[PDB]
């Protein structure tokens, strides 16, 4: 769709 | 811009009236621990009474649980004095919610925060891939501007859109002062925000979203940093399927 996404934590 | 302390979010009636006047952010269900949409000790030597009176740290920098990013339990050899139960005891940094010029609401330090200080846990509803797609479809139909999805682990996305805490206000920066740290508490993985440097009082708290964009259009970045990447999500768009873990 128009906008959107997912935040990804730093590799831990 | 207007500001509000974390005590202001405990009264739902007063908050909902402040939201009508734009003095507080829009209403959401305040939670203190993740809610799933579909349902040994360390080897630290206990501190003596003299060591605690001096100010020494129980399960400090050397703790074996602290090293595997695992919090201690109530059975810790340091008992109540264990400093490695921050998520469980809600030992949060003093923060306030503020209205930014162009990013919506944000978070700011209410006191000077040393480097590697636990800010808040990123709480919300934990979704599997089908539930995540369901929320993606709903938010696309609603024409939402803000997104609150945080990848936790395979087939686990935290969605703080409807339920969460003030960590859902942390904005993105291309030169941030916080980072996530994924901690295990009672065998369950949790995401928390931690300062990465000394953050002076009144400064906005930010982290690098490392945003995985499924949207057709990318959101322009207003972080104002000299190294700004210009957008949240970079150049490449991924599918809804791939963004969710
Ligand atoms: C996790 S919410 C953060 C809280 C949000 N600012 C609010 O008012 O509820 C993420 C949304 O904030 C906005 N945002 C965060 N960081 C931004 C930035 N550096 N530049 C532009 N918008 C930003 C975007 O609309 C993004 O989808
Ligand atoms: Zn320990
Ligand atoms: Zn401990
Ligand atoms: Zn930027």
């Amino acid at each position: 769709q128009h906008l959107g996404g997912v935040m990804k934590p730093t590799y831990d | 811009g207007p500001s509000c302390v974390m005590d202001d979010f405990r009264d739902p009636q007063r908050w909902k009236e402040c939201a009508k006047q734009g003095k507080m952010p829009c209403y959401f269900d305040l939670i203190e621990e993740n809610v799933y949409l579909t349902e040994m000790q360390c080897e630290c030597t206990p501190l003596s009474k003299d060591e605690r009176a001096q100010g020494e740290i129980a399960c400090g920098e050397d703790c074996l649980n602290r090293l595997l990013m695992i919090e201690c339990s109530s059975r810790c050899p340091n008992g109540d004095y264990c400093s490695n139960r921050r998520f469980q005891r809600k030992q949060h940094a003093d923060v306030e919610v503020i209205l930014t010029e162009k990013k919506g609401w944000g978070l700011r330090a209410a006191k000077d925060l040393p480097s590697n200080t636990f800010v808040l846990e990123y709480c919300g509803e934990v979704l599997d891939h089908k539930e995540f797609k369901a929320r993606v479809k709903e938010y696309a139909r609603n024409k939402n501007i803000h997104y609150y999805f945080m990848a936790l682990k395979n087939d686990e996305i935290i969605d703080a859109t409807q339920k969460g805490n003030c960590s859902r206000f942390m904005n993105h920066s291309c030169e941030p002062n916080c980072e996530t740290q994924k901690w295990t508490v009672n065998g369950q993985l949790r995401v928390g925000f931690f300062t990465t440097k000394l953050v002076p009082s009144g400064s906005e708290l930010t982290f690098d979203y490392q945003f995985q964009r499924y949207g057709k259009e990318a959101q322009k970045c207003f972080c104002g940093s000299a190294n700004c990447r210009g957008y949240l999500g970079g150049e490449n768009r991924v599918s809804i399927r791939a963004a969710g873990g």
